[PDB]
């Protein structure tokens, strides 16, 4: 029943600054731990047996530091081949338990989303669906609060968000937020405002369209 | 109490029970508590039968098997008993050499030389040394009783110790090794009511010690798939959660003390069974086995397996003398004790012949 | 070179049965106990079960009385087996054991839903009257199954930047958005069309995007 909480959830850094993940425990685990690195759609190779006994065929970059109930894995001089998922597992008592996991990402300067809200599709209108998609492209950091306003009234449900991986071109996250509706939900109301509250602007970046035009 | 605890720590005090109980923790986990329980349960019965026969007939088993049996059968039984004592001394020397290489890193042959000079030093007195060995074994027993409290799968431990089941050659092999290490021909060849109660309580608490050792060898690493299971060098390095840096040296010292004590005990027992020199002829196989180029981790268990091979030649003669009127007088042992002992004698041979058939197959 | 490999991915309806083969090479399977690990895409992972060699199956309290683990030492294979599948059991399975759990399998994908093979429905997303000098256009693929689909943008513009956001599950089917950007001078002067190839249904829809 012993669990493992991993911190931080996601971690951003540039190549050169050491990083450190913490795998906090539920009770005392006498130096029974396992650190795994993982890439997208790959198999996680073992890095750290019990604590800081760097496993077979592991570069000397990674080093563990172990004590009861809180262990920490640190990477010095993070090279480009260290980004991705990291997982922490205990092995003392059934059942084994993996940590909360971390996704080390690339860091750079901030950015602002190029918001563009679109009306439902013409071929989709006669199909019944009315999806008001609102592209938020090229923003940084990842955490955004996109919000839909139907005649002022917010729409927390009915929305659907999706996010790409850290862009291969310039390490900038882009997302999409669709707002699927029925016929009455699209005809009873009048307006659709797509707002995005973001770190780089005290004022949320807003776009909008209206039915009659 | 002060009597039974020390009596148990002295009476078991051997590297065989140590090595065979860690193998079973990392190969079949808690499913060998049945082997441990059955082993101690039959060992107490054998002890009581041996004592009853020795008192009601006035001689030990070596003196009795010379009374009424053919001479070639006497030669064959001496072959069997001498191979038994030989394997016991081999296990002692192997455990002591491993403990020496764990303590000072000396190779196993220089460890054997050190054990030889310690045998020389056995003959600053016997009163001061008897407390130290018993204290070390009692301390390692308390150390394992410290760990048996942490095993989370309580009901799983109970269920695996309750249901007896064997699977393949490895399970039966390790079971036979353990059940032959516990029930020793030394026990078979070993205020009377006080002695009986002391022995029973001592063997019970030592059976608790063995169950603790097996359960800890199971809970410390069963699914961790650690590098080695029965390598007592890898065992000593990861044997214990508590009091770490001192725990490794404590385990090594406990192994060395148990080995050096079982040395004198089994050697004097062999002298008793042999005169009714001695140390060298029983020592040579140890040196030739540890010099042959093989690691002693598996031979320390194979030796207990061979002791189990030798147990029936010490069990069959017991009950035939037990059940008699013109010798026991009006103090003949009951027929039910006889039946239980004979069911045990059938079961041991069943397991041993199972292993032998599996070896004959390949 | 020690190496573990697994069975091909699977797509099964709910309430069905399935098995997965984890075959080993390079080490002695009868001397090491294999562990299973379930990872849904991005949804984390938790330790599943362990089959110690010679049939010793121990299951976790989370996934018990539903899973089973067979073993075949003749070909050194570990069989995972599931009955009465549910909607949210879709994930990638791993089997991994050599001495300190170093060697893991490539992973087997497993999807469970009742949706039959349905070709997509591409919906064009026109801005409807333009910040800056560059304009963004969209394609919206919706209601298709299985998962794989490829969106290619054909545009004669002197500049472009295409994005394709990951397909999510809407009401059992899959929905995906796709972006493109072009200079306002070549729009609607130079056409910018979006083709959506769904190979599992053989249908590719070359939708023209017009205002
Ligand atoms: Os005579
Ligand atoms: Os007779
Ligand atoms: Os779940």
């Amino acid at each position: 029943d012993i669990e493992l909480t991993q911190s931080p959830a996601t971690l951003s850094v540039t190549p050169g600054d050491s990083v450190s993940l913490s795998c906090r425990a539920s009770q005392s685990i006498s130096n029974n731990l396992h650190w795994y690195q993982q890439k997208s759609h790959e198999s996680p190779r073992l890095l750290i047996k019990y604590v800081s006994q760097s496993s077979s065929g592991i570069p000397s970059r990674f080093s563990g530091s172990g004590s009861g109930t809180d262990f920490t894995l640190s990477i010095n001089s993070v090279e480009t081949e260290d980004f991705g998922m990291y997982f922490c597992q205990q092995s003392n008592s059934w059942p084994r338990t993996f940590g909360g996991g971390t996704k080390l990402e690339i860091k750079r300067a901030d950015a602002a989303p190029t918001v563009s809200i679109f009306p439902p599709s013409s071929e989709q209108l006669t199909s019944g669906g009315a999806s008001v998609v609102c592209f938020l492209n090229n923003f940084y950091p990842k955490d955004i609060n996109v919000k839909w306003k139907i005649d002022g009234s917010e729409r927390q449900n009915g929305v659907l968000n999706s996010w790409t991986d850290q862009d291969s071109k310039d390490s900038t996250y882009s997302m999409s937020s669709t707002l699927t509706l029925t016929k009455d939900e699209y005809e009873r109301h009048n307006s659709y405002t797509c707002e995005a509250t973001h770190k780089t602007s005290t004022s949320p970046i807003v776009k909008s369209f209206n039915r009659n035009e | 109490f002060l009597g039974p605890a020390v009596i148990a720590s002295i009476a078991y005090m051997d590297p065989g029970n140590f090595a065979t109980n860690i193998e079973g923790g990392a190969r079949y986990g808690y499913s060998l508590l049945w082997v441990i329980l059955a082993a101690n349960l039959m060992a107490m019965v054998i002890q009581n039968l041996s004592a009853n026969l020795g008192i009601a007939s006035g001689r030990n088993l070596p003196e009795l098997i010379r009374e009424r049996w053919p001479r070639p059968l006497v030669w064959f039984y001496w072959i069997q008993a001498e191979l038994v004592a030989m394997a016991t001394d081999l296990a002692e020397f192997l455990g002591a050499a491993l403990a020496i290489q764990l303590l000072t890193g000396l190779p196993m042959f220089w460890g054997a030389v050190v054990t030889g000079v310690v045998t020389f030093w056995l003959l600053r007195g016997t009163r001061p040394l008897e407390l130290a060995v018993g204290a070390f074994v009692l301390m390692i027993g308390v150390a394992y009783l410290v760990q048996v409290v942490l095993a989370r799968p309580d009901l799983a431990a109970v269920g695996a110790g309750f249901v007896p089941r064997l699977q393949g050659p490895g399970s039966a092999y390790l079971a036979v090794g353990i059940i032959g290490a516990t029930v020793m021909p030394h026990v078979i060849y070993l205020l009377v009511r006080l002695n009986r109660v002391d022995v029973i309580a001592a063997m019970g608490l030592a059976g608790l010690i063995n169950m603790s050792m097996l359960a800890v060898a199971a809970a410390t690493f069963h699914g961790k798939n650690v590098e080695n299971a029965g390598d007592l060098t890898t065992a000593y390095q990861t044997l214990t959660p508590l009091l770490g840096p001192a725990a490794s040296v404590l385990f090594a010292v406990a192994l060395l003390a148990s080995g050096l004590s079982s040395s004198a005990v089994g050697t004097m027992a062999g002298d008793v069974i042999m005169q009714g020199l001695r140390r060298l002829i029983t020592m040579l196989p140890a040196f030739i086995v540890i010099l042959l180029g093989m690691d002693p981790s598996s031979v320390l268990i194979l030796s207990q397996v061979i002791l189990c091979f030798g147990v029936p030649f010490a069990l069959v003669p017991l009950l035939l003398f037990t059940a008699h009127h013109d010798v026991m007088g009006a103090l003949v042992t009951r027929r039910s004790f006889t039946v239980i002992g004979w069911v045990i004698a059938v079961i041991i041979i069943a397991l041993n012949g199972y292993l032998l058939w599996e070896l004959l197959g390949g | 070179q020690v190496q573990l490999t697994e069975s091909g991915p699977g797509l099964v309806a709910p309430s069905q049965s399935l098995s997965i083969t984890c075959t080993v090479s390079g080490f002695s399977l009868t001397s090491y106990g294999v562990h299973w690990v379930r990872q849904p895409p991005g949804k984390g992972l938790e330790w599943l079960v362990v089959i110690w060699s010679d049939g010793s199956t121990t299951y976790n309290s989370a996934l018990k009385s539903r899973l089973s683990i067979s073993k075949d030492n003749s070909k050194s294979q570990v069989f995972l087996k599931m009955n009465s599948l549910q909607t949210d059991d879709t994930a990638m399975y791993y089997c991994a054991r050599e001495p300190p759990y170093g060697y893991w399998g490539q992973g087997t994908t497993l999807t469970v839903s009742s949706a039959k093979t349905t070709p997509p429905s591409v919906y064009p997303l026109a801005p409807g009257c333009t910040t800056g000098s560059s304009v963004t256009l969209g394609c919206l693929v919706k209601g298709y199954f299985p998962e794989s689909v490829t969106v290619t943008w054909n545009s004669g513009s002197l500049s472009s930047s295409v994005h394709t956001f990951p397909a999510l599950l809407q009401s059992g089917l899959y929905t995906m958005s796709s972006s493109v950007t072009v200079p306002s001078s070549t729009w609607p002067s130079q056409t910018v069309t979006c083709s959506v190839a769904h190979p599992a249904s053989s249908t590719t829809v070359d939708k023209k995007l017009e205002p």
